Parts: structure tokens; C-alpha cells; sequence
């Protein structure tokens, strides 16, 4: 069906220019056009611009003069482009469509870009196990992604085998200036002798793909 | 009344 | 541009009751006005356009009303999955702008926690660097407290905490409280306590642990 895959989460300092590719499919770049929304802290959802079928672009008024948006028809690529970030401008970016080609009703939207504005530079994460010991035949478990920067990561349980009873919490921001978070999962007991449990950390900003074992101590 | 980045989420 | 005023910031509810969202424009933009659901690390989900007209895929629970500066999402019967946030959006003059946006919450009977408490791995020690993480599960409501001791010493500022939004099933909450040290001061004691007090207990439940066992 109709999908919309942004490129990965990324760091940006200060005064720099931040590019996010948008690959759509389901439907030609040539027939609709691709709108480009933010969501900040001070701002929530914020409308960016927009790029028509036809190649035409406009821009929202405080962005006309850094924002850039291209596509390529062809390989169904949408181009975003804006130039001097500062810290006001660390949100999620996503692109999006709407239902018909000439309107602004979004139906569908991409997976949202977190960007992070900070002239800090890019730290993978240590995984370590949260291991269970000796509740009513249920152990909880699980790992703990420390010291990394900056967000987002990704954390699955047996390469997505197993969601019940699983909870990924909010990353803190440590004093150290660097995010921590765990990822539990109460599982029976009895399993622990038969089933492997396995944390799938992906730091995309460090390349860090890191599978943690977790058992019993 | 503001927006989480690590939640996507209102939180204040 | 246009100013989107959505009312109240926070809306708490049961299973079951009806609930309207008010989305109010600084001046008349028709029915031109399209609502939003965005769920916990989710995208925007469009659920109405043009303030009443039905979109595919939305449960028929979901409709919208309203003309000129007033317009109201409702949701007849609400559910434990519509947890999330909601926002109006208008077109009737350009730029398209959104609201701020109504927290939608959900009253659940009392859930007392599953307290877990985690020693630090020998993998962390090695980095010289102690995690001590206690582990509050499926409870509500939300208030809780934690409290470090480490050989009856109560810890302070040294910890901590991460909460996560409703869950979409039980509406439950969890959290996290993670004690941090450093390898020489958590070699230097023994007993290491995680008192947690709660709505749903009697009495406050300690999880504990002897470093080495």
C-alpha cells in the first residue's frame, strides 16, 4: 500500500544544514505532492512546506529563506534541505500525504526523523543484562542501554518475536549529557530453562547493532 | 502542554 | 496565521463514556478543519477531515461536529486503545496550522505494582560504574514513590526515574528507577533496598539484594 520511509535519525550542529530523504511507494511522486511537517517542544506540529506534483514548491513564511525541497519522480525520492539549525529547531521532521493530490488532509506520513541539534558528538550505548533471580511463576528481565548520544534507539525482544509484557521506557538524559533507558519484560519462569531471551539495541546515529543475551545469573 | 521528543507525546 | 485553541489540556475518562474534544479558531474557518490521533512513539493518524466526514479504517466511534470557530471531536463509547493524543488542524487559510493538542487519559481501578529489583552486571562493574534499577510494573495510578537505601543509608539524588505513558490494553503504568554509583562506593556496602509505596499496597513492598548474594 501507500508508505512513506524517511531516512535515518540524525545529529546536526549548530548552524548546519540538515537533509532528510523520503522514499516513497505505492503511489507515483508525479500524481501527488509531499508535504514536510515538524513537531517541537515549543512548537508542536508545524508545517514546513510542500513540494507538488508538477515540481512546484512552497514554503511556510519563517522558512522560505532556508528550506530547500527537491525530488527525483523516477526513484520516488523527496528531498528536504534546511540550512543553519540551531537548538530551537531539534524536533521530529516527517514527510507526508495527503488524500487527494491538491489538498492538505494527511493520510499518510512517514515514520518521523528525530533531530537533535547539539555540537555534542555521536556516542554508541553499553547494553547490559538485567538478569532475573528467585512472582507467583512470573520473572521479569531485561537490558539496560546506558551512555549514548544523541536519541533515538531501538530496542526489540527476539527480533520482534516477543512484545507481551514488554516495556520500553523514556530515555533520561543523564548529568553527563549523555540518554540511558532500559527495556523490561515479565516472561513465566518455567521459560527461562527453554526459551533464549535476547535485547535488540540499534544506536542508527552510531552504527552500534548490539544483540544482549539475558539470563539467569 | 508541551511536546516529549522521547515519548511523541504531550507531557506539560 | 490562524490560532487553534484546544480544550481541555488533559481529558481523563472511563472505558466506555463519551468524550468530546473542543477545537476553537481565532475566527471563522468553516468546516475546514481535519483531526488527528497520535499514539506513544507514533505519527499522526488522520481520523476526521473537513470537521465531520469519515475516514477509512477509523472505528465508526469517531466523529467530529462543528462550523465556523467551534468544532467538536467526540468519541462515543471510548476504548482502552485510544489512549493518545489529539489534534485539530485547519486549512481554511494559509499556512495550514495545528493545535496544541488534548492528552486523552483513562480511569482504571487501583493496580498495586510488581516491584523488581536488578543488581548491577559484572559486565558494568568492569567499567567502573554501578546500576542499581528497580523495576515498578503494570500499576495504576500513576503516583508512586521509591526510596534507595544501601545499608540503611536513604539515598538521595543518586537516582533516577523513567515512567511509561498508559498502556494501550490494561491502562497500567511502569516505571523505572534506576540508583547509579560508582563501582568503589557500591563494593564498599551490602544491602542494597528498593522501598516502594503505592495507592494499591497496604504497606510499602521492599525488594532487596546482599551484593555477592
Amino acid at each position: 500500500q501507500v508508505q512513506l520511509k524517511q531516512s535515518g535519525p540524525g545529529l546536526v550542529q549548530p548552524s548546519q544544514s540538515l537533509s532528510i530523504t523520503c522514499t516513497v511507494s505505492g503511489f507515483s511522486l508525479t500524481n501527488y505532492g509531499v508535504h514536510w511537517v515538524r513537531q517541537s517542544p515549543g512548537k508542536g506540529l508545524e508545517w514546513l512546506g510542500v513540494i507538488w506534483s508538477g515540481g512546484n514548491t512552497d514554503y511556510n513564511t519563517p522558512f522560505t529563506s532556508r528550506l530547500s525541497i527537491n525530488k527525483d519522480n523516477s526513484k520516488s525520492q523527496v528531498f528536504f534541505k534546511m540550512n543553519s539549525l540551531q537548538s530551537n529547531d531539534t524536533a521530529i521532521y516527517y514527510c507526508a500525504r495527503a488524500l487527494t493530490y491538491y489538498d492538505y488532509e494527511f493520510a499518510y506520513w512517514g515514520q518521523g526523523t528525530l533531530v537533535t541539534v547539539s555540537a555534542a558528538s555521536t556516542k554508541g550505548p553499553s547494553v547490559f543484562p538485567l538478569a532475573p533471580s528467585s512472582s507467583g511463576g512470573t520473572a521479569a528481565l531485561g537490558c539496560l542501554v546506558k551512555d549514548y548520544f544523541p536519541e533515538p534507539v531501538t530496542v526489540s525482544w527476539n527480533s520482534g518475536a516477543l512484545t507481551s509484557g514488554v516495556h520500553t521506557f523514556p530515555a533520561v538524559l543523564q548529568s553527563s549529557g549523555l540518554y540511558s533507558l532500559s527495556s523490561v519484560v515479565t516472561v513465566p519462569s518455567s521459560s527461562l530453562g527453554t526459551q533464549t531471551y535476547i535485547c535488540n539495541v540499534n544506536h542508527k546515529p552510531s552504527n552500534t547493532k548490539v544483540d544482549k543475551r539475558v539470563e539467569p545469573k | 502542554g508541551q511536546x516529549d521528543l522521547s515519548t511523541r507525546r504531550l507531557k506539560g | 496565521d490562524i490560532l487553534l485553541t484546544q480544550s481541555p489540556v488533559i481529558l481523563s475518562v472511563s472505558p466506555g463514556e463519551r468524550v468530546s474534544f473542543s477545537c476553537r479558531a481565532s475566527q471563522s474557518i468553516g468546516t475546514n478543519i481535519h483531526w488527528y490521533q497520535q499514539r506513544t512513539n507514533g505519527s499522526p493518524r488522520l481520523l476526521i477531515k473537513y470537521a465531520s466526514e469519515s475516514i477509512s479504517g477509523i472505528p465508526s466511534r469517531f466523529s467530529g461536529s462543528g462550523s465556523g470557530t467551534d468544532f467538536t471531536l467526540s468519541i462515543n463509547s471510548v476504548e482502552s486503545e485510544d489512549i493518545a493524543d489529539y489534534y485539530c488542524q485547519q486549512n481554511n487559510n494559509w499556512p495550514t496550522t495545528f493545535g496544541a493538542g488534548t492528552k486523552l487519559e483513562l480511569k482504571r481501578t487501583v493496580a498495586a505494582p510488581s516491584v523488581f529489583i536488578f543488581p548491577p552486571s559484572d559486565e558494568q562493574l568492569k567499567s567502573g560504574t554501578a546500576s542499581v534499577v528497580c523495576l515498578l510494573n503494570n500499576f495504576y495510578p500513576r503516583e508512586a514513590k521509591v526510596q534507595w537505601k544501601v545499608d540503611n543509608a536513604l539515598q538521595s539524588g543518586n537516582s533516577q526515574e523513567s515512567v511509561t505513558e498508559q498502556d494501550s490494553k490494561d491502562s497500567t503504568y511502569s516505571l523505572s528507577s534506576t540508583l547509579t554509583l560508582s563501582k568503589a562506593d557500591y563494593e564498599k556496602h551490602k544491602v542494597y533496598a528498593c522501598e516502594v509505596t503505592h495507592q494499591g499496597l497496604s504497606s510499602p513492598v521492599t525488594k532487596s539484594f546482599n551484593r555477592g548474594a
